[PDB]
């Protein structure tokens, strides 16, 4: 009856309801259906209003009443979403009660323009030696995570939510940092088994996860990474840090092609929309770092692509390349030969990291960069045989396993190991084993050392001096 | 309500109703017409209008002609006394037995099981066979990639594994035919009767079949996996089993909604798929998994087009998978069966964390061994000797004689547990029985077999 | 291409064209792999018409095959049989060329008119090994088999 | 001497040159297959825009 | 009318292609959606429904048959096409021929590596 | 007057006016807005209705909502008080520093230069990057096209440029982002406080920064390139002053075009684009010009969609330039940087008769003999370099050494190199080239040449290693 | 004006490449829908009327003439694609040019066994 606030739906069935009425609408404004459904208001037309169903279009009927909510599209914040399982409109589904945020936020706006920001200069640490000596990672960076399906790319992410725990068990704010995974197109299983995997290493209790998962209708997987991100925005504006994983963009961009060609829009490549670039730039933007006029924050992002058979230059990995500020490449025949993490050293590129990360790692794997770039291409005479002999050794430093992300200073003391030669004499097949067993030696004896190097975040004449001690008596002191 | 056709082109078909509309989904019976014609309601028009997919023949339609509203989707009836039957996509039987006598009916269209309601328990399936069973475990809830075209035994694999899931846990099957060839339906019904795992006589059958034919219209194809799955789902939700589903080709499934997407005049998307291929699939396969009632557990016979894995088709199923089945043709000519190729199939639960560490180390060391005999090929020292007939033995220890080729062989078929096939290949990868002959591994169930099949033949 | 792909059945004989084959300055550039005919048929032209045109589609297939092969891994590594076949053949291609009356403007050539017991007798000979000591270029742009003798005498001075 | 290295390095060169066409393959067929759907892609594409 | 009574038929469908071909005509001038090549979403449909009619028959419905030979014209070799595909999957087997196999001398030109029949053995003589 | 709006479609929203229709081009005034929100016409529909484009925004957008006419296109601020300044697509101070109070306005739309104004002057611009200015050099008032695929070195490229070019210039400079990362944009605008090339104390900035990025609508991303001309067309005319002209990255305005055609309801054209690409992009890019009353040495990015130069976008741009740099991922997968391609890379200065012979034959030996190694990559894949004759084997030896000495150290990429950045005289680069063509350096090893300045360093690069 | 007043004109279009792409537009806009990539159905026609115009007139009519020369742009070196085909299927010759030769040193880059002149040497003087 009230054609302002109310409408009532005169077709449905690809997607998009249209809708008569609701004459009061804003163009981006959810709308609510009779049937409990969500919508957004998209298309405005003389004669009728153009929804996109944030569910199953079987719940919607011609003739439904569909109610103005006065609001555009947006989710709630806050800190209320710690610990909780949510889908992409926000809604608890973990069945463990309400959620009490009182803030919402929108989810489609525009990342902060060029004044409000400040250079990345704060590491975001992994835990993973890999990518935090070689390919660092800073707070505010967009870093692509990108491979063919079962590379290990969620376990990058996986362990980087992990690592936190030492930061976020402390009481500096500053050094913490809250995650968000936010999970698009995957099955239901995988993301349970997921949150049992963060809930087992106390991981949860600094965790949102909002999940759009395989048989969540498309506009709810299209909706996904934009709520999440609000919810990572909530802290980068808070003058706090969050982390934001999007498992995974191909999917979401697969999704957002389904709406699009039922929405009878042009396509080109692969049927893509010509706005599927944008749809990745928008979100990702929103990835910043604040200056301290804005409260200093910073909400990082690791997107995640699924590549074909390596096939980077195709368009949707393309795209996402020309977004973020570098990628780590994992590869099928690294990860076949047993290489994990299965990181391409030579494919992956941090544009902005250098600046975020510790002296103390810039120092020893600026020199590991130096000899296994040297290595790349000898891979005897004596001049290439020193070459050969000390990228193999590193190549070993850099195998890591699952679910035990490090501590940059013992990241610092194995690679310092490989660098400074007192692998040499080893042989490649018992690096791993060496390591390790040099790594609880440190730990358990010389935690003044590892405890000085974490406090400085470099290492001094003092500092290398004994640590040149510890290596020395403890590769004499190892034998088999 | 009664509403009345006002379209009908091809197999899709145009129903205006005077009250309220069926919603999206729903099944619709055509009145006055010989057989059962039902149409699935597929959008609203508006104007009263709704645009449906027909599960038959749309020949002798007539505008006007009385469209009866069911008030639900499809229906199908389930219980026990599926079992043995054949059905269609509609519920119907098409056996020639009569009426499948259920106590209840069930929607073919219902949701994946909710978030809270997921099982993180990551459990073995043990099917008793000794080269999936070791090599690559099917998993609990899981979909398993079948590869491999015809003459590779694929039917009797399928076969023996209701036979062993049935026997070891106490689990039945079901068996979705999408895009079934009628001839090739009729042979697969008659062989399950004379391998005994349908049972004509009494009530001991242990698959459900549910068939798809060739010649039926796109809606038809695209839906009898839904009726297969809507099976499964009353064996695990109402009787908390752990349920076998085969679903034979899941590709048929991707091409019959790219028909029926064409069909409602849906732009196509990439290689000419449905727009939507990944949300089809989704929806279909998230219905299989482990829950706190029970689990399905699905085998699918993948068809590859053009033989490119980068295909739409079968890279949108691959995110689905969890294992693989490789049936080969040179694991056949070899004499080895069932002919799957120990280096092919793979598992993603063969993890010393979910499988046992006993399990991993043994599995390893038979896929090291097994790649290594094949380096030697090429080409041997003591070490190599050794490795060479230690493989060579391994190779017969995967082949087994299966229960439902018994009587066609009259070797006596053998269900393998678990530990007994681990203990086996470890007793061989020690060199324990490098001291007993060859051929003596061949066509063996548990391993005290092949010792008394050396104590025999010496 | 749909146009000339639904063409091919209104035909009893097809003269297919070749790019490939004029690049080279083979004319006619006429694919002798790819041109068929209804009468092409013992039983229609004779045993003998019929067992010449088929061994010169086979050697020309067989050629067609090696090019590919050879041109990576070398002549060399061809057995006396294959590098025997490859000269044929490549004698045979270029038998097939023939100066056209109407063409003389593009060839600098005078138009030949071959006999039909003139071209089974040639690309017989050919085939049975009897020129294998002429060379290649002998057999290009010429009429009947006895110009290519003649051109042969003509290239040593 | 001459024949020892002169086999040995052709059983070296042509082990290396067995593997680079194995790598090519797999490269062509990718090349290939991305090809033979952007065919159909585009095909469709000039079908859909012609018929709109 | 053969199958039903008792006795055996052999049809020859040449070509598939055609047929397939003229009910695209049809189709779009019926403003039918198009689809992969313009042809309609039930061109699967039009041959699976024809080429099922084959069918041996048990005892008890007079023990007849019909046995269907559909042809299929690729282009340039490509099994892969949409028209070759549907066939493919719908019959029992396939009989590939090929081009340089022709030229080659191989006549009748089958693929034998790549043809198939599913029936298989049970359709042969001891002797064979 | 006033309009209301009738419809709203991401970008585009219909405007329908009771009296007075706008021209098209105008910019109207969405009325209510917390920020200045512009529609610009583009169609009258009929019915009194117009079509239009937003530079923002139009999320919160009602039906009904009235619509003012400016009475003119988009103006903005131009002249002297640009510089140093951050602005926005409709001319908006976007650095938090208040008001840009020139004495002046101009229109974003302005018809390009006419033939008669064309300057025919072509005078190289050395720019110390070996491979451009030994291949395809640069000119004086020229227009550069920088061609690559996502990650391959465009914006790493432009900013050695601004190193390299701009403090040996002597006049103003404009940097347009379009469409790409506003973290680069505040590194830029930061690093130019850093310099003093943009001073916020005094009114000697010599840069003028205009910028719609990666987060803005397409409308806005569209004509962002225009700001960025116009604010270039004063400092040419009504200066009459040599300017350098940078834009990051000018395909981001054609795709910004295509998400609008869609938008618009045109039947769509190849590859999903407008139909209107070419003709849109000559519009614009004929603006961007050296004409008789003053110079622009323009310099201009160019995005490569999925690495495909045959996409309609990159095709259409080559034809604009006078030089084009195109640069190859395979090339830099293989380490070399800059990812130059020699052979795909081309300058109409190339001349014997401008360049001089030495200059051209150097040039031209340099490419013959790497097209010499290209046509050999068949074989090579298969059975390596071993299998060749000797005098293939030298002409891969040479041109090997030679795509090494291409490869050069940029001072803006230290961090990613490890190495010094090297700057090198067109003399010593053509005198470097000559001697290794001459085959002066066949006995030095290969890796010597890899990331040197002059040929010297490479000789004392080998004397190290051996 | 020169061929029908016993003159000789020479006629270069550069290029018909680009008027074949301002042509797609207006008739995209006039909404005349789209052929192969997205080209107007009759995109043939517009470069025969225009090409045809080139003759060689009898001494009836002058004895004057028109020669043209059209300029066609291909991407990747694909002599063989759709709108190169058309206009060589055209003209009465085509000079194909390649990058490969060009950088080799085949400057004119003319490859000559794809090059084709349908005059030929009645074109020429006695002595070429
Ligand atoms: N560092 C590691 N060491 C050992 N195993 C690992 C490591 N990282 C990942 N894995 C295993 O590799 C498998 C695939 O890793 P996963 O992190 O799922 O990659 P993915 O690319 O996200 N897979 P998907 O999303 O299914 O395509 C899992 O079984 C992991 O347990
Ligand atoms: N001249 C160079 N020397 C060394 N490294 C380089 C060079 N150019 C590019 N790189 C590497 O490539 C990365 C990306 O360079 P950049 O110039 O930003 O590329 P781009 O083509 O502008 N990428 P995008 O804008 O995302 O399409 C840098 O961070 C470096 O790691
Ligand atoms: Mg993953
Ligand atoms: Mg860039």
């Amino acid at each position: 009856v009230d054609l302002e606030e109310t409408g009532r739906v005169l077709s449905i069935g690809d997607g998009i309801a249209r809708v008569h009425g609701l004459r009061n609408v804003q163009a981006e404004e959810m709308v609510e259906f009779s049937s409990g459904l969500k919508g957004m208001s998209l298309n405005l037309e003389p004669d009728n209003v153009g929804v996109v169903v944030f569910g199953n279009d079987k719940l919607i009927k011609e003739g439904d009443i569909v109610k103005r909510t006065g609001a555009i599209v947006d989710v709630p914040v806050g800190e209320e979403l710690l610990g909780r399982v949510v889908d992409a409109l926000g809604n608890a589904i973990d069945g463990k009660g309400p959620i009490g945020s009182k803030a919402r936020r929108r989810v489609g706006l525009k990342a902060p323009g060029i004044i409000p920001r400040i250079s990345v200069r704060e590491p975001m640490q992994t835990g993973i030696k890999a990518v935090d000596s070689l390919v660092p990672i800073g707070r505010g960076q967009r870093e692509l995570i990108i491979g063919d399906r079962q590379t290990g790319k969620t376990s990058i992410a996986i362990d980087t939510i992990i690592n936190q725990k030492r930061f976020n068990d402390g009481t500096d704010e500053k050094k913490k940092l809250y995650c968000i995974y936010v999970a698009i197109g995957q099955k239901r299983s995988t993301v349970a088994q997921l949150v049992k995997r963060l809930t087992d290493a106390d991981a949860m209790k600094y965790t949102i996860v909002v999940s759009a998962t395989a048989s969540d209708a498309a506009p709810l997987q299209y909706l996904a990474p934009y709520s999440g991100c609000s919810m990572g925005e909530y802290f980068r504006d808070n003058g706090k840090h969050a982390l934001i994983i999007y498992d995974d963009l191909s999917k979401q961009a697969v999704a957002y092609r389904q709406m699009s060609l039922l929405l009878r829009r042009p396509p080109g490549r692969e049927a893509y929309p010509g706005d599927v670039f944008y749809l990745h730039s928008r979100l990702l933007e929103r990835a910043a770092k604040m200056n301290d006029a804005f409260g200093g924050g910073s909400l990082t992002a690791l997107p995640v692509i699924e590549t074909q058979a390596g096939d980077v230059s195709a368009y949707i990995p393309t795209n996402v390349i020309s977004i973020t500020d570098g990628q780590i490449f994992l590869e099928t025949e690294l990860f076949y030969k047993g290489i994990r993490p299965a990181i391409n050293v030579g494919l992956s590129v941090s544009r902005v990291g250098s600046a975020a990360q510790t002296r103390a790692m810039k120092q020893v794997a600026g020199t590991m960069k130096l000899e296994l770039a040297q290595y790349r291409e000898v891979a005897l005479d004596a001049a290439t045989q020193q070459l050969l002999s000390r990228g193999v050794r590193l190549t070993e430093l850099l195998k890591q396993g699952q679910y035990s992300p490090m501590a940059i200073e013992e990241q610092v003391a194995v690679i310092y190991a490989g660098v400074r030669g007192y692998l040499d004499k080893l042989e490649p097949s018992k690096i791993t084993k060496f390591e390790n067993a040099f790594l609880s030696h440190v730990i358990s004896q010389h935690q003044a050392l590892l405890g000085k190097i974490r406090t400085d975040g470099k290492i001094s004449e003092e500092s290398d001096a004994k640590l040149k001690e510890i290596v020395t008596n403890f590769l004499a002191g190892f034998e088999a | 309500t009664t509403g009345r056709i006002v379209a009908v082109i091809g197999a899709v078909v145009d129903v205006q109703f005077d009250e309220g509309l069926p919603p999206i989904l729903n099944a619709l019976e055509v009145q006055g017409r010989e057989t059962r014609l039902v149409l699935e309601v597929a959008q609203h028009l508006g104007e009263s209008t709704v645009r449906t997919i027909a599960m038959d023949g749309t020949e002798g339609l007539v505008r006007g002609q009385k469209v009866l509203d069911s008030g639900a989707p499809i229906r199908i009836p389930v219980g026990p006394e599926t079992l043995g039957r054949i059905m269609n996509v509609i519920g119907e039987p098409i056996d020639e037995r009569g009426p499948i006598k259920t106590k209840q009916f069930a929607a073919i269209h219902a949701e994946a099981p909710e978030f809270v309601e997921m099982s993180v328990e990551q459990e073995i399936l043990v099917t008793g066979i000794k080269v999936v069973d070791l090599l690559a475990p099917y998993a609990k809830g899981g979909k398993i990639g079948l590869f491999g075209g015809a003459g590779v035994g694929k039917t009797v694999l399928i076969m023996e594994l209701i036979n062993n899931v049935a026997k070891a846990h106490g689990g039945y099957s079901v068996f979705a035919g999408v895009g079934e060839r009628t001839r090739e339906g009729n042979d697969l019904y008659h062989e399950m009767i004379e391998s005994g795992v349908i049972n004509l006589k009494d009530a001991t059958s242990k698959v459900a079949l549910v068939y798809g034919q060739m010649n039926e219209p796109p809606g038809a194809r695209a839906r009898v996996a839904l009726t297969g799955l809507t099976v499964a789902e009353y064996f695990r939700d109402q009787e908390g089993q752990d349920v076998l589903l085969f679903i034979d080709n899941i590709f048929r499934f991707t091409q019959a909604g790219s028909e029926v997407s064409a069909l409602l005049g849906r732009i196509p998307s990439a290689v000419g798929y449905q727009p939507t291929l990944a949300t089809d699939m989704g929806t279909m396969q998230e219905r299989i998994t482990t829950t706190k009632k029970g689990s399905i557990t699905s085998v699918q016979a993948i068809y590859v087009p053009a033989d490119d894995l980068t295909d739409p088709a079968p890279a949108t199923t691959f995110a689905h998978l969890d294992a693989t089945t490789v049936l080969s043709r040179a694991i056949a000519e070899l004499g080895i069966y069932p002919a799957v190729d120990p280096l092919d199939s793979t598992s993603r639960i063969m993890d010393p964390n979910i499988v046992g560490s006993e399990h991993y180390d043994v599995a390893r060391g038979v896929q090291k061994i097994l790649q290594d005999y094949k380096s030697l090929q090429d080409i041997l020292s003591e070490e190599d000797k050794l490795t060479v007939s230690r493989a060579r033995k391994i190779q017969r220890f995967l082949s087994q004689p299966f229960q439902v080729a018994e009587v066609f062989t009259g070797h006596l078929g053998k269900l393998v547990p678990l530990k007994e096939t681990i203990k086996g290949f470890q007793q061989i990868l020690a060199g324990e029985y490098d001291h007993l002959p060859e051929q003596a591994f061949y066509m063996v169930g548990p391993i005290e077999e092949a010792v008394a099949k050396a104590d025999k033949l010496a | 291409d749909p146009a000339p792909a639904t063409t091919f059945a209104h035909l009893d004989a097809t003269t297919v064209l070749s790019r490939a084959i004029a690049e080279l300055g083979i004319y006619p550039a006429v694919d002798p792999l790819d041109s068929t005919s209804r009468i092409m048929d013992p039983n229609i032209v004779g045993s003998e018409h019929y067992d010449v045109a088929r061994g010169v589609q086979k050697i020309l297939q067989d050629y067609k095959s090696l090019q590919d092969i050879i041109a990576i891994l070398g002549m060399d590594e061809l057995s006396e049989e294959d590098k025997l076949t490859v000269s044929r053949a490549r004698k045979i291609q270029r038998f097939l060329s023939q100066p056209f009356q109407v063409a003389e403007v593009f060839t600098g050539h005078l138009g030949k008119l071959v006999p039909l017991k003139e071209t089974i007798k040639g690309f017989q000979q050919i085939l049975a090994g009897e020129y294998d000591h002429l060379p290649e270029q002998a057999f290009y742009m010429v009429g009947p088999i006895e110009e290519a003798v003649a051109k042969a005498d003509k290239l040593a001075e | 001497e001459s024949t020892t290295s002169e086999q040995s390095a052709r059983m070296t060169a042509m082990d290396n040159a067995s593997k680079n066409a194995s790598e090519m393959i797999d490269k062509l067929t990718l090349t290939f297959n991305r090809t033979r759907q952007a065919v159909i892609t585009k095909e469709l594409i000039e079908i859909i825009s012609g018929a709109a």
